[PDB]
């Protein structure tokens, strides 16, 4: 869980950051509250623009399904209803894979979910929580529950999970499970384990976060 | 394509739609309009005709030539349909040319005898339209260029044997030598129903308010497919009798020779 | 199967022209009233091209509209026939027409005012019925002539010319095969002056070179420039003639 | 309107009253089939419901929203 | 294509009594729909006809209704795209005389036609032309179960390649399509197609009063 | 309820009678209540010189011309990934065992295949290609087409291919228009889809004389207002393929997703018997 | 400066510039009528005034 | 030629006082105004447009061999509706622009009697509707050079009873009366901007020579004869056979043309070429031994 | 979506421009300085230009060559602009003037110019050649776009 | 009895005008075309005529609706679950349920969902509300109240998402109706706090709307039950 991050680093942007876990570094940027086309306006919430961007060739059906579920954690974290009519750009631009793209999507899913995240408390957006993802799989001799995989732990794999929690209260308290995409095949006692497991080091996260977002942010401000 | 008030609209179809017909110029149900007609000005095509309406309708038509083997190539003879600033695949444009295509089999109204070479290999015809400008419905245009262009086509005369089968020599063309394509392209003729009248050759503002259409082939002095009703517009499109279907082709099989008499001219 | 040179000892090209000559020029005007404001029919060589300027007219969607210009759009048709060799696909979405057309477009914002026009729209529609090299130069001059035809102020005359290279000396308005054979230079030039609306060079081309082959461009063009101002006027005689 | 009795009559005598047989190939069965549900019991074993029945549940959810005011 | 799925661009494609059936209004997704089933000695066709309107056009000042047809390949891919657009154009010319259009002002109504199947036995040692007078029958279903008002019932016909479609108990006609066949079966086609429309027309009646019943 | 037709629109519906001019594979008509679902299969011949799936083209039709919507664009890479992740078709199954074509001089036609060669093998490839359209549609419909897709694959026939003496002029390489082989997919893999989800109600009830789960989401009302929602693809076995989570409007327990296992293996023992008779 | 004072009633209204008229007249009674929403019966009265 | 007149041509594409060309200078002197068609440097003036040097008082210009008509204020014109929108309707006039009216610039049914309403300003397209021809006067003229126009006459008004037809705007000039009375009790009104209609002859236009709630009806007159019919596509023909010939269309012109071609029997030989040519041509032969 | 400028800045800037002087202090002849950014595979490269940040990766596999070109490989370069650079930009946006124009300037000036050696991307003549792809990824814009794509 | 009682499309149910002979004197029916129905035209033998065509298949019904006596029936055909009733079309003088899709300073424009039928029922417009085919309507603020017409708070009235019963004076032009809540029952009927993320909210004064949930208060235009 050893993950870097950085803020800011967009000029042209409201909003944008530079989340990396192992190899796999995902940059991602923020505009809104802006003026939305007439065919996205919601007369109530905000409207949200999500485009993900491979890292190798040009954005396929895979990266729509990557879209889809980052507007999955997305959506219900953001408080819309401030602004009616409006639109909220959010796009993400993986650099670096850091997993085989012909087989796995998993730790390109969670480091976008990160990154999307921080670019929203850069933009300075109404957000009703917080939130963190990590991606979890299993082997296939030992059935041990590996809590941010290699890309060779994917390879010998039997089932691999994106897990992504809305977290409150200083970041103490699940208020929800935001996504939980799970692909393989799976046994309860192990479920409970992981998710024992993971959410101590989720909450080890937060704490690491917190230090790194104080660190930048205080010699700014007065 | 031309807008009118209901007032013209009702007028017009007054004049036309009366016993006696009357063309708003004044022209009779069997009389065409002067077209001119231009050929042979595309040197690197095979064969080349521009026809001009009078209403500044524009139509201009291409033949390329290919040699290939007539045994992996059904169609013969291949025909494509253009318009600048028109977009290819508007509902106008493919219509027509699957209804050209139909006009111009190649075991229909073409002889594809004329086309053929050895045994193997025969001679593709691409035969390509580009339409400037128009009011109305293009077809007839269309069919007077392209009959006038594959009158005046020239094709690449062959030197080697002409059997594949045994001595398999490729197809060699003698230099500068060339033997002008004789076949007989069909015409195509669109009429307009207003009322109990049959015209020829409608113009816009009497497409405009005619009941119904027709579209009419003709090939070696008789008619032939494709036959169409079309709906020349879309707010006054009425059923129509029998009769009146068999008036028309009637009417085409008495002033189609004329037309080709006027246009056989070399 | 044959082989060809570019240029011979006895000064020769492969199609028996020398180095400075312009190939056979007809120019026309006015051949579509009853489809454009403005047409022009251009025959510079081998190259047959279909000018039209619809316009300054209503735009058909008030969402593009501009209250201080005129909309310019310009749409080449390069028909499957152009060639010897009949191309299969449509030309249309191709990058290269597309970096073609918005070159153009980039030419001629500078050299019509465009703001005595306001909430209107100019079309300009081109067919390109044959094509034998320097299509880019023959593109420019019938723009230029349909749009002067079409009675819509410009500042001045924009004359397109083909330039070729072998060796030492470039060879004015090149065709396909010495296209093919070197690298050539596409030049825009405005009125009688020096100064370029469109500078081309699509391929690899020695730097001492492009001097002196601007030079021998830029007198070709005024020579082309020169010969347009009397296919106007001359026709304008013709046509005075007839009337009389 | 005797002229409509030639021609009315004439073609209200036409149709014949012609008998109509009813098959589908293949499509017909499926694509025109009305909705239907199962409930699956304790036993894990799926249970259908009379279509009366299921009309019924329709029916007394409408008098509840409506006549049952709190 | 970055827009679906159409796997990898290096592969290539495989190498190798009138009976009716009417169905309508077994979609909700739209206002009207209809299904035909059709099977004569070894060749047989399905297709569906989806109706969609009358829905207002915004800013349209049109004083009638719009028509829009639109045929779709459900399973076989067969017909040429090219060959679809010309059967719509035909299609919509003959409705446009069935639909009274001046019920429906400032209004469009868009009609889809799903070709989902038809069988064809070839022996060894046109072809969409027997399928027109079912994507008429069709159409004119999904018509009258969407609401829409028809001045007439339209049906149609297929003798020897010449298709031609009839209204007002085929006293008058509202489409014809002849593509090679044979001469002088002008007459011949017109009493032949005659026997199929009003065989076709009695079976639509009695398929909106079953359903409606 | 869910009722199908199987193996109706393929050239290998008739056993006597064999389509020559129909290309598709294996077949399935599915209608789950009022939206319909037809799936066809097609395929393709492949030069080849662990597990695989198939491409394929879902079309659902709102009435709007135009385009793939995102809806369209994501179920098709959502069917791909799920057959690719479930371990359904392995790449050998897709191996092409090709055979030879020597002919008489008019005496005789004669055409020679070979099992045992394939066995000691163990190359032309096998492609899927599948078109998937929607009629009828009500709300969330990934389910649906999934489980016409597991039903249109369970009954799939590869058509055998040779080629007659040619030289690597034009060679046509052809499929034989009447023997074929049944597809070899893993029965123990095959999953079924389901939809869940999770939602609050406040109104009060009245009484005449702590959270809700709803399975198999439909209408527009539950796919618009519940945030909280469950995908499973579940296999008879009772091993999982695939798990789908996002909450967006309430809580997930834990107690929650026990239940939607639990209904999620009752659908597929559900599924499973159809398939059977 | 070009235009030319001319009495206002007798003219019938002109485009040009060049005719001046010191007051519009179609409706000089009705004019004030709509603006201080005079109802017609009073009409005969308000022309009088 | 008996039934399709097809004139042919091989081997071709198509068939067949101070210079001024481009780059030209047209004078040095710097007292000039400059004017339309113009464009100057200090001293030096050049030519914007290829046409004729036209020198008034100290405005120089140079008047374009071709272009666009354009609107003058008071000028009589005849245009279609193209647009309703708002509280106005756009015209179409065959300009750069099309023609702009104010609801505040027609008069409605009844009149005078007529109270103000504030429906009317949505009920506009029972009064003018998209593809209506009407007779118009330019009332104003906006900023870039639209125009504004208006029908407070009863001169002026939605067309019927009779047929459209255009020639070029430079064809016709201003006149005293566009509207003008002929032989065969039809009427024609010509537009400065070319737009023609030529229809049956109403009262007004009789009174002139010596129903307010109808005035916007799609309804034609229910009795029109035939030999008005026929006369109309005889002025039709002639008037196209002037403009084909480059001959500017008057009252006189018009009514010339339509007695002299009365030698040819159908009226339907008058489109063709060699027709119109010698129409012309006769016509300016006459006014050349009458003046 | 059109930019907003103010009148102030446009007189501001122009009149600096004619003192010689710019905002982000510069000359009329001085290029900012370009700095290059290698990641840890091969084709991974960063290009920064000031505040302008360009991201490439080159990328190839195993293709057939066209018919025409028997002994030539394929090579592509892409070039897709996003809203990440300014929501000025269109998602998709391939047609516009100055996205075409863009295009067509690093098309000529690698592609057509031959900057790469596509004879040296055939591995067997007319059956196998490598498909070399250049994918320009536009992180954020302060200008320049074009200098930072041919780097 | 003459004619049919259930009418298939084009099915011919009775001529344009007709009569009959009672106590000695004629009495002349007057068919007037309906809902269902549609005159058109009709030839035999050269012969014009018009007679009333049904457009819908449906069960047939005739009402009477207004010396010598004088009478006039309407002929219509009504169908006989799925509701279209496309013949139902927002006209003056109409009650319609709408909801708010964007606020201005100066007016408050919406879109049509119901429309209120005569004698409640209710005619449902079926559209979709996510591409704009739906028919848009516009509330001016002189239109809010007949309390105080010059100056209304437009903020204070309505609200984005809140359902507004209201009656249209006009048509309008094709982009927006005029609608009118000056009446006591029009008005801002269902609403819920804070632009809908908040609990529900019913309406107890005609310019106040509490909720009895959270015990929030917001100021609507509330209509009377």
């Amino acid at each position: 869980m050893s993950v870097q991050a950085e803020i800011g680093i967009l000029d042209h942007v409201d909003g944008s950051s530079e989340f990396v876990s192992q190899d796999t570094k995902v940059i991602c940027s923020v505009t809104g509250p802006i003026e939305p086309k007439a065919r996205q306006e919601l007369p109530t919430q905000l409207a949200l623009e999500i485009i993900v961007r491979p890292a190798k060739g040009v954005a396929t059906t895979r990266e729509k399904v990557l879209e889809d579920k980052l507007r999955a954690v997305l959506t219900p974290l953001i408080t819309r209803h401030c602004y009616p009519r409006q639109l909220c750009q959010i796009t993400c631009q993986i650099l670096e894979s850091g997993e085989d793209e012909a087989e796995f999507s998993l730790r390109e899913l969670s480091c976008c979910i990160n990154a999307a995240f921080l670019a929203l408390v850069d933009a300075g957006i109404a957000l009703n929580s917080m939130c963190a993802s990590i991606p979890i799989a299993i082997i296939k001799d030992t059935s041990d529950i590996i809590v941010d995989p290699t890309a060779e732990q994917l390879k010998i794999s039997l089932s691999v999970h994106t897990l992504a929690l809305e977290f409150v209260n200083g970041g103490k308290v699940v208020k929800n499970v935001l996504l939980l995409d799970s692909n393989g095949d799976f046994n309860e006692d192990q479920l409970f384990s992981l998710l024992e497991l993971g959410e101590q080091k989720c909450q080890e996260l937060v704490t690491n976060i917190r230090r790194i977002i104080q660190d930048n942010i205080s010699p700014r401000l007065v | 394509h031309m807008s009118l008030s209901v007032a013209e609209k009702s007028y017009l179809y007054d004049s036309l739609a009366s016993t006696p017909s009357i063309r708003p110029d004044g022209r009779l149900p069997h009389q065409f309009r002067p077209i001119e007609i231009f050929t042979d000005f595309l040197p690197s095509s095979n064969g080349s005709s521009r026809i001009i309406a009078s209403d500044g309708s524009e139509c201009i038509v291409s033949i390329k030539s290919k040699v290939v083997d007539h045994h992996v190539e059904n169609e013969l003879l291949q025909v494509d349909v253009d318009i600048a600033g028109q977009r290819d695949d508007a509902l106008v444009v493919e219509t027509i040319t699957s209804l050209l295509n139909k006009v111009l089999k190649s075991g229909s109204g073409v002889d594809s005898s004329k086309l053929q070479l050895t045994k193997k290999y025969s001679f593709k015809i691409f035969v390509d339209v580009l339409v400037i400008s128009s009011h109305s419905h293009p077809i007839s245009l269309i069919s007077f260029a392209i009959y006038s262009a594959l009158n005046s086509t020239y094709l690449p005369k062959l030197i080697s044997a002409f059997d594949d089968l045994e001595v398999e020599e490729l197809p060699t063309f003698h230099d500068y030598d060339m033997v002008k394509l004789d076949i007989n392209p069909p015409l195509v003729f669109i009429l307009a129903v207003v009322g109990n009248n049959m015209l020829l050759d409608p113009a816009a503002n009497e497409s405009e308010v005619a009941n119904n259409g027709l579209i009419i082939s003709w090939s070696n002095g008789k008619i032939t497919s494709p036959i169409r009703s079309v709906a020349l517009n879309d707010s006054n499109v009425k059923s129509f009798k029998p009769h009146l279907l068999k008036q028309g082709l009637a009417m085409v099989e008495k002033y189609a020779p004329d037309v080709v008499r006027s246009l056989e001219n070399l | 199967m044959s082989r060809l040179e570019i240029y011979s000892p006895e000064g020769l090209r492969l199609d028996g022209r020398r180095w400075n000559e312009l190939r056979r020029f007809e120019s026309s005007i006015n051949t579509h009233p009853h489809a454009a404001d403005g047409s022009s029919y251009m025959e510079q060589g081998n190259n047959k091209i279909i000018t039209l300027v619809k316009g300054p007219k209503e735009p058909r969607l008030k969402s593009q509209m501009d209250t201080s210009k005129a909309l310019l759009n310009v749409s080449v048709n390069i028909t499957k026939f152009s060639k010897f060799e009949r191309s299969k696909s449509s030309h249309k979405n191709e990058r290269r027409v597309l970096e073609i057309q918005t070159s153009l477009v980039r030419m001629f914002e500078k050299n019509v005012m465009l703001n005595i026009y306001p909430r209107t729209v100019i079309d300009i529609e081109i067919h390109v019925l044959e094509q034998d090299g320097g299509i880019m130069g023959s593109l420019i001059n019938g723009i230029t002539l349909a749009l002067i035809d079409a009675g819509i102020s410009m500042f001045d005359y924009i004359s397109g010319i083909s330039v070729g290279l072998y060796d030492t000396t470039p060879l004015l308005d090149t065709n396909s095969l010495e296209e093919n054979a070197m690298s050539t230079v596409t030049l825009g030039v405005v009125g009688k002056s020096e100064k370029l609306s469109l500078l081309l060079v699509e391929d690899k081309i020695p730097l001492d070179r492009l001097e002196n082959v601007l030079a021998i461009g830029i007198a070709g063009a005024h020579r082309v420039r020169d010969l347009m101002d009397e296919e106007l006027r001359k026709h304008a005689q013709k046509r005075v003639s007839n009337a009389s | 309107m005797e002229r409509f009795s030639v021609l009315c009559n004439s073609n209200i005598s036409k149709s014949r009253a012609k008998p109509v047989t009813n098959s589908s190939i293949l499509l017909g069965k499926i694509l025109p089939r009305e909705e239907h549900d199962i409930a699956y019991s304790k036993d894990g074993l799926p249970n259908k419901v009379k279509t009366e029945d299921i009309r019924i549940r329709a029916q007394n959810f409408k008098s509840a929203l409506a006549n049952l005011e709190d | 294509d970055r827009r679906r799925l159409l796997g990898p661009a290096a592969a290539k494609p495989m190498a190798f009594e009138q009976e009716l059936s009417l169905h309508t209004g077994f979609i909700e997704n739209c206002n009207g729909s209809a299904l035909v089933e059709a099977r004569s000695l070894g060749h047989q066709t399905s297709l569906i006809s989806a109706v969609y309107g009358p829905r207002s056009i915004r800013g349209s000042f049109t004083s009638q209704g719009t028509i829009s047809i639109q045929l779709k390949n459900g399973l076989l891919e067969k017909y040429n795209t090219n060959e679809l657009k010309e059967v719509s154009s035909f299609l919509m010319g003959i409705f446009n005389s069935v639909v009274n259009l001046s019920r429906y002002p400032k209004s469009g109504i868009d009609i889809f036609v799903y070709l989902t199947y038809d069988k064809d036995l070839t022996n060894n040692p046109s072809q969409i032309s027997s399928l027109i007078p079912h994507c008429i029958t069709s159409i004119t279903l999904a018509l009258a179960d969407a609401g829409i008002e028809l001045v007439d019932m339209a049906g149609a016909g297929e003798a020897n390649g010449t298709v031609v479609s009839f209204i007002k108990n085929g006293e008058e006609i509202v489409g014809f399509w002849k593509d090679d066949g044979d001469d002088e079966d002008l007459l011949e086609c017109l009493d032949r197609c005659k026997e199929q429309y009003n065989r076709y027309r009695d079976l639509m009646i009695s398929c909106l009063m079953n359903q409606e019943t | 309820d869910v009722a199908i037709e199987n193996n109706t629109l393929s050239r290998y519906a008739d056993a006597g009678n064999i389509d020559t001019k129909n290309n598709i594979l294996g077949s399935n008509v599915l209608k789950s209540g009022k939206t319909i679902v037809i799936t066809s299969i097609t395929g393709g011949i492949i030069e080849e010189t662990n597990y695989a799936s198939v491409y394929p083209v879902v079309e659902v039709e709102r009435g709007r011309v135009g385009a793939c919507t995102d809806e369209e664009m994501t179920i098709s890479q959502k069917l791909h990934d799920s057959i690719l992740h479930s371990r359904i078709l392995p790449k050998k199954a897709l191996k092409v065992k090709a055979g030879v074509r020597s002919a008489n001089e008019d005496g005789t036609f004669s055409v020679l295949y070979p099992d045992e060669l394939e066995d000691d093998t163990l190359k032309w490839s096998y492609v899927l290609y599948a078109k998937i359209v929607v009629l009828s549609r009500t709300g969330p419909v990934f389910d649906l087409c999934w489980n016409s897709l597991m039903y249109a694959l369970q009954s799939v026939k590869l058509p055998r291919a040779f080629i007659d003496e040619r030289a690597s002029e034009t060679y046509e390489i052809i499929c034989d228009q009447t023997k074929s082989v049944p597809l070899m997919i893993n029965a123990k893999n095959i999953a079924f889809a389901s939809n869940y989800g999770i939602v609050e109600l406040d109104p009060e009830c009245q009484l005449q004389n702590n959270t809700v789960l709803i399975a198999d989401l439909d209408t527009e009302a539950e796919e618009t207002s519940i945030h909280s929602t469950i995908s499973i693809l579940a296999a008879p076995s009772g091993n999982y393929k695939q798990l789908t989570l996002m909450g967006g409007g309430a809580k997930i327990t834990p107690e929650m997703i026990k239940r939607s296992l639990l209904l999620s293996r009752v659908r597929a023992d559900d599924l499973s018997t159809r398939f059977n008779i | 400066a070009k235009r030319r004072f001319e009495y206002s009633k007798y003219r019938p209204l002109t485009p040009s510039s060049e005719v001046y008229s010191p007051i519009e007249k179609e409706s000089p009674w009705k004019i004030l009528m709509y603006q201080y929403n005079i109802p017609p019966e009073r009409e005969v009265l308000v022309r009088e005034l | 030629s008996e039934v399709i007149t097809i004139t042919k041509r091989n081997g071709a594409f198509q068939n067949s006082s101070q210079i001024v060309t481009p780059g030209e200078l047209v004078t040095d002197d710097p007292i000039w105004m400059r004017g339309h068609g113009t464009y100057f440097l200090d001293n030096m003036t050049y030519s914007s447009v290829a046409g004729t040097v036209s020198r008034v008082n100290r405005l120089l210009s140079v008047i374009p061999l071709k272009g666009r008509y354009a609107p003058e204020t008071g000028d009589h014109v005849v245009g279609r509706i193209a647009e309703v929108g708002n509280k106005r309707w756009k015209v179409d006039i065959g300009g750069k622009q099309h023609a702009v009216l104010m609801l505040g610039s027609v008069n409605l049914p009844g009149g005078i009697l007529r109270r103000k309403s504030e429906s009317d300003e949505l009920q506009m397209r029972s009064f003018l509707k998209e593809g209506d021809l009407l007779n118009a006067e330019v009332q104003s003229l906006f900023q870039d050079g639209s125009a504004s126009l208006h029908t407070r006459s009863l001169k002026y008004g939605k067309l019927r009873n009779g047929m459209f037809c255009q020639v070029p705007s430079s064809l016709i000039v201003r006149a005293k009366n566009h509207t003008h009375n002929l032989p065969g009790n039809i009427t024609v009104v010509l537009g400065v901007n070319g737009y023609i209609w030529l229809r049956k002859t109403s009262q007004m236009d009789l009174a002139r020579d010596t129903s307010s709630w109808q005035i916007y009806s799609d309804e034609n007159d229910p009795s029109i004869s035939n030999n008005i019919r026929q006369a109309i596509c005889r002025y039709a023909n002639v008037i196209k056979a002037l403009a084909f010939c480059e001959i500017g269309i008057t009252q006189q012109r018009i009514v010339s043309a339509y007695e002299a071609s009365m030698v040819y029997s159908n009226v339907g030989e008058l489109i063709e070429k060699n027709v119109m040519e010698s129409i012309g041509s006769d016509i300016l032969t006459a006014e050349k031994m009458r003046g | 979506k059109d930019i907003e400028i103010s009148a102030s800045e446009s007189k501001f800037i122009l009149e600096a421009l004619r003192q010689n002087y710019r905002l982000d202090g510069r000359s009329f002849d001085q290029f900012r300085d370009v700095e290059i950014t290698f990641g840890k595979e091969f084709g991974d490269v960063s290009v920064k230009m000031g505040n302008t940040k360009v991201h490439c990766r080159i990328s190839c596999q195993i293709a057939q060559p066209y018919e025409d070109r028997p002994f030539e490989g394929l090579f592509v370069i892409s070039t897709e602009i996003s809203p990440m650079a300014g929501s000025q930009f269109e998602n998709g946006n391939i047609t516009g003037e100055d996205e075409v124009l863009c295009s067509r300037i690093i098309e000529k000036s690698v592609r057509r110019s031959g900057a790469l050696d596509v004879e040296g991307l055939c591995i067997v003549a007319g059956s196998k050649c490598w498909a070399v792809r250049a994918d320009v990824h536009f992180l954020d814009c302060d200008g320049g776009f074009i200098d930072a794509s041919c780097i | 009895f003459q004619f049919p009682e259930i009418a298939y499309p084009g099915k011919l149910i009775c001529p344009q005008y007709g009569t009959e002979n009672k106590d000695g004197e004629d009495i002349i029916f007057n068919y007037v075309p309906g809902p269902g129905t549609k005159l058109i035209q009709y030839e035999h033998n050269g012969r014009t005529l018009e007679a009333i065509t049904a457009t819908l298949v449906g069960t047939v019904r005739c009402e009477e609706e207004k010396r010598r006596t004088v009478k006039n029936i309407l002929v219509s055909v009504l169908p006989g679950a799925n509701n279209d009733f496309a013949n139902n079309l927002p006209k003056e003088g109409d009650i319609v349920l709408t909801r708010v899709t964007r606020l201005s300073l100066q007016r408050a424009n919406v879109e049509i969902l119901a429309v209120e039928d005569k004698p409640a029922t209710f005619s449902v417009s079926q559209a979709s509300s996510d591409l704009g085919e739906t028919f848009r309507g516009i509330i001016r603020s002189q239109d809010v109240r007949s309390t105080d017409r010059d100056r209304v708070k437009v903020i204070e009235c309505f609200k984005p998402g809140d359902i507004v019963r209201a009656q249209v004076l006009s048509l309008g032009d094709g982009t927006n109706y005029y609608l009118t809540t000056a009446r006591n029952d029009l008005g801002v009927v269902f609403a819920r706090a804070a632009n809908g993320a908040g609990g529900l909210m019913y309406a107890t004064d005609w310019q106040m709307m509490t909720s009895p949930v959270t015990g929030a208060t917001e100021k609507r235009k509330c209509a009377k039950p």
